[PDB]
């Protein structure tokens, strides 16, 4: 087995069948995958429970480059009276399922056909590839499809934009970008630089591809480097693969315009930066700092953008072993609460000291501004000093459902200071899929994950493949006979 | 189940011992 | 080898094997290009880690 | 344009240079000398 | 203050004990 | 044999022992300072 | 279509899966109370 | 106490009674312990490195060996030469058996220290105890990264065994 | 040939062989083992951790270290030039700078000295089999050292280059990770023991096996180097363990090659789950357990206990161990027993 | 197999070596005792004296704040003490 | 029953279902570096709340 | 020519005696208990 596949080094004819293949279970795993994924996405509502939320590992990846609707009358946005044609998630999958059992059937032909014509080296009766002209055209092709991808799709002059939204997760959505490369073109969170990107380098990676088709490898790098080894291209390629993986798997845990929020979830240095919360806070500020009450204020601040700056979104806090979508943790979040200020008899603003990342439990401790503890929860009760209902503490709601009330009961209100460890709190409905209690990472957490173990696992044989490469003589076992040396 | 689970993948390592001390394939000598 | 209507007109393309050249001849050219390329990575490397903070270049999701 | 982390950038290229260059040019200085 | 000076003393009798053995010769 | 001084088995082992004889050298000084 | 000559016989020894045989069923032990969670 | 996690239980309680992590001899279980590692791969990997030619990915390598002759399917010296060559020689090995036995001297001498080292503090002379050490001119104290271990211990310290004892000094 | 009389010279086999690696390998593999000790010795992180690293400060061997910046800094290279110090060591040295430095440096050897192997067995030919051992150990550094801090909050999270040091770093994990009950790192323990216990059934299982093939009774004399062959009877050794533990070897070419796997392997291991515990993607949790725990004040595992002693180790960690967060914790609020 | 091994194996023996030696080990000991005994260690790496720790009074620590500026923070906390 | 105390806690399958879990417990304070022959549990049911099964093994 | 025995004993207790005053410094030094 340990070289079972080993039966292909050389004729390029079951060969390509292999890849033909390996090629067909890919998109063969493609669409299923979507049918399952579309066959579990409750659409129903876009702003407590978005795909990114109940698990959605390929969905979020369509609405990114376009397709955001579906033959089912509906539309990751929102609306409901458009359907993009063929393309909806349906046909999206529908399409690489045909091509699947398509690919297939090709596959076959290059295993019984593998002695073909073109297959050989004329001057010699044997079969090989003259690597460095095939490179020259595979890359030259990579560089115009590239090329193209911002030329019209990303721009829309032939095609959807792209998924783009505003700072913060809100008005998200499909649409064209144009080019920037001035500096700015080089944040991984301007759109544009994405798309001038890959006008570039596509434009770029059709030079070399035509060079490379042309130009002859200089001697001392054929022979240095075992090339005319298919051996050596596979070695010559893991690198830039796991190289590129290691940053994909980068970009959706740093924030990065290709890895919306809106699309697979929040960063999760946006709960380290308390970021929503600098923001929301400061809508409650121009508001109520305009004609506005303290009860009208918060009512601006919208679902969506309250929901974002709860924990159980972030996925720092999973685990590896909380197998599925973030909604079986907490419950289907329903809606929220509202906003809610801790006082006293005294009626200072008390805060409740938030839990970060590392975590999985916290003690609640509430300190007024200034940051001095005013009350909290206490483990031990006899000593008990700052504890709840000794300073007495109260909680009132502004905007949100509990809007408007004002608990004070120590039970209750020592309750609502538990669930504000997480930040706002929201009603989960656990029920329909009897959540468990134990939040779960997001996707965008979980790509990070593997773009691991499959980054790290490829550069390991990069050096085994590229150990086959350089070392072919030896393997078989060095040289039976050598001297002092 | 599980505790049965845990059981069976154990009374087969077991077997699996019982199989590689008396059903070794002998080293040969030559 | 058998015949094939677009396999003849696919080699040469596969002809040309062992196409080596003159000494490593044109490895400089490339190892200069190379040159543009790490460093390249690199002036990238260092904005994205927040240390090379260019003007009018705010890296954060507030790009827009 | 002229930031004080991309000038920091460029003086820390060239001090890459600088010792590329006083390396790999000690290096042949010795290389051919046996 | 010292004694600093005794166990350096003791120190080096026994392991130059083995020099004059050594200069001296004999059958060590 | 004819043999040098200046070697590079020379300019390893002066690398990292000179410094080394300084800083255990330094140490000493660690080791008087206090408050 | 003649034959194909890149088709060796395919290898595996009787204690080879002595050594799989164990390595998956005890690496399943491990692994399987995390999956019963 | 047998089973996976009671290990974790009783070692965790371990740390937190005895500086264990803080020992100079469960150093030594570790020293060794954390050489066989670095050595298996070695002795393994050098003599994997250098065995002869017996069969030419035909089927394996591992072949280059009927079981019972006398020779020695690697070379020694071919061996030596690399290590030699990789760390400066008089550092890789020359005589095979001065080699092998000095993969029993690693992890058993140390192995050895760790059996001790528990079996040491069974009757508590426990790992170093830094905790404040390091001091101010006035007094203020100065923190010893040894002192952050501290509460990571006076944790787990506090928490082990509770509601068991009604007394404030762990004797045991 | 200008580049073959450098190349001419450079790995020409000296007393310890230089060669292209060296360009790469020597200067990084120095001013890290380097650096770790002009800070160990010279450096404090009273700044960073307010704690004591150097020795100047009263330090002693043991509790010292070039500690992880201030997380305040993030995953920022801090280059000397970097924005943080502008350039200025003093202050560059204040703010950690030889961490990301240490580290990075140690990285690049790390990276030409394995290449310092790829390149010798090259040259003297032989398998390449040793540099590719070198695998397991690039992984483990690079798991605990660089996408570890990565994926967490900041570069300060990370190991810190000491003993205490790193002995930290461990409770750490066993509090809020919960290391030692992920399958991975179970593993890397199931490596890093067998293979030490390889290394030593194999080694003692040497020393006395072979014969008499040499006259003393000491076996130092005995014959080599690589003349005669072999000095154990994998037979005579055979049938002894065939006997006694069940099952022994036979074909010492894969003995070579299982003593290669089971460390370099189990290692591997490790490192990923490790890449895990950067995003918290860690095992925490038996589900199964929380709930019939919940709801049930008479069920009881060791699991539960070790659970306990986390919150424990971490309520009275954390506060002066994350200095950053501002922990602010009452006597009371923290988790305790009754009477300790 | 081959060496090109150069003395080694006794230059320490050497009869030049223990007097160019008997001058270099001590000049470079006291050489660095004393980059320790002035107190530039402090000023090289910033360490602080035992007394300049916390100030004479004050019981916070100099956290390096934020991240850009963080010199500047260094700065105004090292001053504090005074 | 471990721990002295009165409060058994028995990791085990036909209990604590699982493998990382379950381990065979200790002996209990209560009968300390006494020797607990299974023999003496005036029941089986007594050798066994008092981890009687474990030092026989 | 000196003997390459005394090479080894007058070195042998340079560490011998060094780590004697770093031992020494961990009773009175700045990281004493005191
Ligand atoms: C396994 C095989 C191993 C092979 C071994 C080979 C050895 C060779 C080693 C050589 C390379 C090592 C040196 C690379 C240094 C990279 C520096 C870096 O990290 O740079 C870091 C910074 C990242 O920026 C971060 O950004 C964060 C938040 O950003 C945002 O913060 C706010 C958002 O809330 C604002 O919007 C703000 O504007 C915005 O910047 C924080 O500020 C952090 O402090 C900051 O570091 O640069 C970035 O963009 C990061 C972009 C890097 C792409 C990813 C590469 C690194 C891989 C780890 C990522 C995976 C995660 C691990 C999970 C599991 C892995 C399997
Ligand atoms: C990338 C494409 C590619 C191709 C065509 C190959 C081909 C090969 N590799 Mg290989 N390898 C690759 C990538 C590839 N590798 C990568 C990215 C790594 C990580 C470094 C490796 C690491 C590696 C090692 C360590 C070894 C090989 C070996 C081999 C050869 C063994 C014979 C055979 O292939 O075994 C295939 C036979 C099998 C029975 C495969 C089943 C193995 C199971 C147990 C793995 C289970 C995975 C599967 C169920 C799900 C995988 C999905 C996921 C991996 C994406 C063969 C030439 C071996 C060598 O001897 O060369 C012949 C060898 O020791 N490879
Ligand atoms: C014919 C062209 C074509 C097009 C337009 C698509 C389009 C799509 N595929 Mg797809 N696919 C194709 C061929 C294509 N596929 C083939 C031949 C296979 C193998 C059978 C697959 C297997 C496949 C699977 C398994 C899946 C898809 C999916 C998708 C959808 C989302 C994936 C995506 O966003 O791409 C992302 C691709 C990139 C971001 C490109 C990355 C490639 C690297 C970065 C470029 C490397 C270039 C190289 C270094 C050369 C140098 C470049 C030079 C210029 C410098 C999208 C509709 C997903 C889906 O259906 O979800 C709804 C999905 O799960 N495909
Ligand atoms: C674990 C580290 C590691 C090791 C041991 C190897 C080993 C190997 N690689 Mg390799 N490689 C690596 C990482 C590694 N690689 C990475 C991260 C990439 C990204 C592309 C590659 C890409 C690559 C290619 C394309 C090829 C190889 C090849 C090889 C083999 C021969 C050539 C070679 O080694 O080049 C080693 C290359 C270097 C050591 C790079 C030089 C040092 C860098 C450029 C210094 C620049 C850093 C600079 C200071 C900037 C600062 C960084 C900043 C963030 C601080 C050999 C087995 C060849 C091969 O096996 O083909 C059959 C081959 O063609 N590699
Ligand atoms: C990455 C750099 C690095 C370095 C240099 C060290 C070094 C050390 N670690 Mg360590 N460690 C590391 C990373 C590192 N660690 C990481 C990432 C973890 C994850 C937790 C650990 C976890 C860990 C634990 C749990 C322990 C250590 C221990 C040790 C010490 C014992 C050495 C040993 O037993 O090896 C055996 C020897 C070899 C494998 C061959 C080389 C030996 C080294 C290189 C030389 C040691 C000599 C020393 C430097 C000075 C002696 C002078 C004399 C030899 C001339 C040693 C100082 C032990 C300790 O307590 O410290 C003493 C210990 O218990 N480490
Ligand atoms: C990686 C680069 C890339 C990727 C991944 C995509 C991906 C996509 N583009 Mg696109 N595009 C690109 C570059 C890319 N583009 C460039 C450079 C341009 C410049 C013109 C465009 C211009 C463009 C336009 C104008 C449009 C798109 C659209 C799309 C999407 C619809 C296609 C669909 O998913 O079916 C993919 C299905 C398959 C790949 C199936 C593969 C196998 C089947 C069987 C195909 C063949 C079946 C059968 C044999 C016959 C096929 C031919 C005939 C039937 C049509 C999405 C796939 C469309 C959008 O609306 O999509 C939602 C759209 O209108 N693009
Ligand atoms: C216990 C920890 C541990 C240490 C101390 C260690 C040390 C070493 N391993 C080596 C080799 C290997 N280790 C291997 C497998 C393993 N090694 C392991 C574990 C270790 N290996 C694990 C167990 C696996 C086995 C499962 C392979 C087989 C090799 C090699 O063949 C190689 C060897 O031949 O050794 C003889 C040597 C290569 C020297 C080198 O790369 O220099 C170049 C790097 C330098 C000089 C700079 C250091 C780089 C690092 C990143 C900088 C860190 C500096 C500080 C952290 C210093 C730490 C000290 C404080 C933290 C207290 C070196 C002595
Ligand atoms: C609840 C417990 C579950 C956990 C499992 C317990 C831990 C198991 C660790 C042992 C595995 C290492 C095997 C070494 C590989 C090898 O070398 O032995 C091979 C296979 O033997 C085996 O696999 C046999 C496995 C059963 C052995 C268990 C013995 C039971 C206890 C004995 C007590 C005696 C009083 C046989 O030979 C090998 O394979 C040969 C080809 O058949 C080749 O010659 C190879 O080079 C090699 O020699
Ligand atoms: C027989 C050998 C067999 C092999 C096993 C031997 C293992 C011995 C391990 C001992 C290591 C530490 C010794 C503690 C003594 C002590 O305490 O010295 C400390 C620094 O140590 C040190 O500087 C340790 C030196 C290790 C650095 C070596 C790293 C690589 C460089 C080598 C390159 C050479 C070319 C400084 O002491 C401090 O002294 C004062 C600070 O000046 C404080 O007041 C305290 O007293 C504090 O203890
Ligand atoms: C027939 C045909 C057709 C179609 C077909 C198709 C469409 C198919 C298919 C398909 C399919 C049916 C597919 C597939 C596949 C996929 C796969 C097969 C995958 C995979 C899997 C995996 C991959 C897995 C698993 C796992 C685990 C276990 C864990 C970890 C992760 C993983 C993933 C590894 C038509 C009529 C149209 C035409 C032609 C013919
Ligand atoms: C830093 C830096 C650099 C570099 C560096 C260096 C150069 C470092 C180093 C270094 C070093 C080089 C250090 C050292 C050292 C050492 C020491 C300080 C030591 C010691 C010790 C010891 C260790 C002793 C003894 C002993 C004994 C005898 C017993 C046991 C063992 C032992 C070994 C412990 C540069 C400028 C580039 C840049 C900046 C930064
Ligand atoms: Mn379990 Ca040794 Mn901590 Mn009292 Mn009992």
């Amino acid at each position: 087995w340990y070289r079972v596949h080993t039966v292909l080094i050389n004729d390029p004819g079951r060969l390509i069948a292999a890849h033909l293949m390996h090629t067909a279970l890919v998109a063969g795993w493609a669409g299923s995958m979507a049918l399952y994924e579309l066959a579990t996405f409750d659409p129903s509502d876009p702003v407590l429970n978005p795909m990114w939320r109940q698990g959605m590992f390929v969905l979020p990846f369509m609405a990114r480059l376009g397709v955001t609707g579906s033959w089912s009358g509906w539309s990751i946005t929102g609306e409901t009276g458009i359907d993009p044609g063929f393309w909806s998630f349906e046909g999206v999958a529908l399409a690489h399922i045909v091509l699947s059992g398509l690919l297939f059937l090709a596959a076959c032909w290059h295993w019984v056909y593998w002695d073909l014509e073109l297959f050989r080296d004329p001057r010699t009766g044997e079969p090989a590839l003259d690597l460095p002209k095939m490179f020259g055209i595979h890359l030259f092709l990579a560089g115009l499809l590239c090329f193209g991808f911002g030329a019209f799709h990303l721009t829309g002059l032939f095609g959807p934009g792209m998924w783009v939204s505003d700072p913060y997760g809100l008005t998200g959505s499909v649409q064209p970008v144009a080019p920037e490369w001035g500096p700015d073109g080089f944040n991984p969170y301007n759109p544009g630089g994405v798309v001038a990107h890959h006008i570039a380098a596509g434009i770029v990676g059709i030079i070399a591809g035509l060079f490379h088709i042309l130009v002859r490898p200089p001697q001392r790098l054929y022979k240095a480097l075992r090339m005319g080894n298919i051996e050596t291209v596979l070695s010559s390629s893991i690198a830039a693969v796991f190289f590129a993986a290691f940053v994909v798997a980068g970009t959706m845990w740093y924030g990065s315009a290709t890895t919306p929020i809106e699309l697979f979830g929040p960063t999760r240095y946006q709960w380290d930066s308390s970021y929503f919360q600098q923001e929301i806070n400061r809508r409650v500020q121009a508001s109520l700092a305009s004609g506005a009450t303290l009860e009208e204020a918060w009512s601006a601040i919208p679902e969506k953008l309250a929901f974002y700056d709860y924990i159980g979104n972030n996925p720092a806090k999973g685990g590896l072993f909380r197998t599925g979508p973030m909604n079986k943790g907490d419950g289907i979040a329903q809606a929220w609460k509202g906003h809610a200020v801790f006082r006293n008899k005294e009626g200072e603003e008390l805060f409740v000291r938030r839990m970060p990342a590392f975590f999985e439990s916290f003690p609640v401790i509430l300190t007024d501004k200034n940051g001095v503890v005013k009350a909290d929860i206490p483990f031990r009760r006899a000593e008990s000093k700052y504890s709840f209902e000794q300073q007495g503490v109260t909680v009132s709601f502004y905007g949100g459902e509990l809007n408007g009330q004002t608990f004070t009961d120590p039970p209750t209100v020592k309750s609502y200071a538990r669930k504000a460890i997480f930040g706002e709190i929201f009603e989960f409905d656990t029920e329909t899929l009897n959540s468990d209690g134990i939040f779960r990472t997001s996707p965008r957490g979980w790509f990070t994950f593997a773009h691991a173990v499959f980054a790290l696992l490829f550069f390991f044989g990069h050096i085994w493949h590229g150990a086959r490469t350089l070392f072919r003589d030896v393997f078989s076992g060095i040289d039976p006979e050598l001297s002092p040396e | 189940m599980e505790t049965i689970t845990y059981v069976f993948i154990f009374a087969c390592i077991i077997a699996l011992f019982f199989f590689a001390i008396f059903f070794r394939e002998p080293p040969r000598i030559t | 080898a058998r015949r094939t209507w677009l396999g003849d007109i696919l080699r040469p393309l596969n002809s040309e094997y062992g196409k080596v050249a003159p000494g490593w001849g044109t490895t400089p050219l490339m190892a200069v290009f190379m040159g543009l390329f790490l460093v390249f990575l690199l002036i990238i490397l260092e904005i994205y880690n927040s240390t090379l903070i260019l003007d009018g270049v705010n890296v954060s999701w507030k790009a827009l | 344009t002229i930031t004080p982390s991309l000038k920091g950038f460029f003086i820390g290229l060239l001090s890459g240079a600088v010792v590329l260059g006083l390396t790999f040019a000690v290096l042949i200085a010795i290389s051919q000398i046996d | 203050i010292a004694q600093l000076t005794m166990i350096a003393m003791i120190g080096i009798a026994g392991p130059m004990i083995i020099f004059l053995l050594a200069v001296r010769r004999g059958n060590l | 044999v004819s043999y040098p001084i200046f070697t590079v088995r020379w300019v390893a082992v002066h690398t990292l022992a000179v410094p080394t004889i300084f800083f255990l050298g330094a140490i000493a000084a660690m080791q008087f300072i206090q408050r | 279509m003649e034959p194909n000559p890149n088709r060796q016989p395919v290898e595996l020894n009787r204690t080879s899966l002595y050594l799989g045989l164990l390595l998956i069923l005890v690496l399943a032990l491990l692994f399987s109370s995390y999956f019963f969670n | 106490p047998l089973g996976i996690s009671g290990t974790f239980n009783f070692m965790i309680v371990f740390q937190a009674e005895h500086n264990i992590l803080m020992h100079p001899f469960h150093q030594l279980g570790v020293a060794g312990v954390f050489g066989g590692a670095l050595f298996c791969a070695m002795h393994g990997s050098l003599v994997t490195s250098s065995l002869i030619r017996e069969t030419t990915e035909t089927e394996s390598a591992n072949y280059g060996y009927k079981f019972g002759q006398e020779e020695e399917t690697y070379n020694i010296v071919a061996a030596h030469g690399y290590f030699g060559r990789l760390i400066f020689q008089y550092a890789s090995f020359n005589n095979s058996r001065s080699l092998h036995f000095f993969l029993a001297a690693w992890r058993v001498v140390g192995v050895w220290f760790a059996a001790l080292g528990i079996s040491t503090m069974a009757f508590n002379l426990n790992g170093f105890n830094f905790n404040h050490s390091v001091i101010d001119a006035k007094g203020n104290v100065i923190n010893t990264w040894a002192d952050i271990i501290n509460r990571a211990n006076l944790g787990m310290e506090v928490m082990h065994e509770r509601n068991a004892h009604n007394f404030p000094l762990d004797l045991a | 040939g200008w580049f073959d009389i450098l190349d001419d010279w450079l790995k020409r086999d000296r007393f310890v062989f230089v060669g292209w690696s060296g360009i790469l390998l020597f200067p990084c593999a120095y001013l890290a083992l380097g650096g770790w000790l002009t800070g160990t010795t010279f450096v404090t992180s009273w700044y960073t951790h307010g704690l004591a690293s150097s020795y100047l400060e009263g330090c002693n061997f043991l509790t010292v270290a070039v500690s992880t910046p201030a997380n305040s800094m993030g995953h920022s290279l801090l280059l000397l030039w970097g924005p943080e110090a502008q350039g200025d060591f003093t202050r560059w040295c204040q703010l950690g700078g030889l961490w990301t430095f240490i580290a990075l440096h140690g990285a690049f050897g790390l990276i030409g000295f394995m290449l310092r192997q790829f390149e010798i067995a090259r040259l003297v030919g032989v398998r390449p089999y040793n540099a590719i051992a070198f695998s397991a150990p690039i992984a483990v550094f690079v798991s605990v050292f660089l996408i570890y801090p990565l994926g967490q909050s900041s570069w300060f999270f990370a190991p810190s280059f000491g003993v205490a040091a790193i002995f930290r770093f461990l409770l750490f994990f066993q509090g809020f990770h919960n290391w030692t009950l992920n399958p991975f790192h179970m593993m890397g323990v199931a490596g890093v023991l067998g293979g030490a216990l390889l290394c030593a059934i194999h080694g003692a299982t040497v020393e006395n096996t072979l014969f008499q093939d040499g006259e003393g009774a000491s076996t130092f004399r005995a014959f080599n180097p690589t003349q005669a062959e072999e000095t154990y009877s994998m037979v005579t050794a055979n049938r002894f363990w065939s006997q006694i533990f069940g099952i022994a070897f036979s074909n010492k070419r894969w003995l070579h090659f299982f003593m290669l796997f089971v460390p370099v392997t189990g290692l591997w291991m490790s490192a990923i789950g490790v890449v895990g515990l950067a995003l918290n993607l860690r095992s925490y949790d038996f589900i199964s357990q929380e709930i019939r725990a919940a709801e049930d004040p008479e069920f009881e595992t060791f699991y539960t206990k070790n659970l306990l002693l986390n919150e424990g180790i971490r309520a009275w960690m954390a506060p002066q161990d994350q200095p950053h967060e501002n922990f602010v914790f009452p006597e009371e609020v923290l988790p305790r027993g009754n009477a300790l | 197999g081959t060496t090109g091994e150069r003395p080694f194996s006794d230059i320490i023996t050497s009869v030049r070596y223990w007097v160019i030696h008997s001058i270099t080990i001590p000049a470079l000991f006291i050489a660095g005792w004393l980059f320790v005994s002035t107190g530039l260690a402090y000023d090289v790496f910033g360490t602080p004296r035992p007394d300049s720790y916390y100030a004479q009074e004050q019981r916070s620590i100099p956290l390096v704040t934020d991240r850009f500026e963080a010199k500047q923070q260094v700065e105004t906390f090292l001053e504090q003490l005074k | 029953d471990i721990d002295g105390i009165r409060e058994p806690v028995s990791g085990s399958l036909l209990y604590g279902n699982n493998i990382i879990t379950g381990a065979v417990v200790p002996s209990s304070n209560a009968i300390g570096l006494h020797f607990y022959p299974i023999w003496e549990a005036a029941s089986l049911d007594e050798w066994l709340y008092n981890g009687g099964p474990y030092q026989l093994i | 020519r000196i003997p390459l025995w005394i090479v080894a004993t007058v070195a042998g207790m340079g560490v011998i005696v060094i780590v004697g005053l770093f031992f020494y410094g961990a009773y009175a030094g700045l990281g004493s208990s005191l």
